[PDB]
């Protein structure tokens, strides 16, 4: 009973492993995202689309 | 007579210069104070503005 308390033990520090894991590819993503929110600002400002300029009154 | 020419000359260019340039760096000044970053002004277009 106890060597197999041990390999449940065992099989708990794998499931925190997997997890480490997951962590650190939503980490990555995370990142990846805010770049994109960069990007898509930066391509806001600087649209072709943008059609106003300031008025001389 | 060459003093008061160049008394003449000298008044002439500061009254030029005070209408012309008050009036053209004022228009300048409120063309830059409407000038944004924004999403909606043409970057390209206030620059060259």
């Amino acid at each position: 009973e106890l060597q197999a308390r041990i390999a449940g033990e065992q099989a708990a520090i794998q499931n925190e492993t997997t997890k480490l894991q997951m962590i650190a590819q939503l980490r990555q993503a995370e990142q990846a995202l805010i770049s994109e929110q960069r990007r898509e600002r930066n391509m806001r400002i600087l649209s072709s689309g943008n059609q106003g300029m300031p008025t001389i009154q | 007579d060459q003093w008061a020419q160049q008394v003449l000359n000298y008044g002439l260019l500061i009254v030029l210069f005070a209408a012309v340039f008050g009036l053209l760096m004022q228009i300048f000044g409120s063309y830059m104070a409407d000038l944004r970053f924004d999403g909606a002004q043409n970057v390209a277009y206030a620059i060259g503005g």
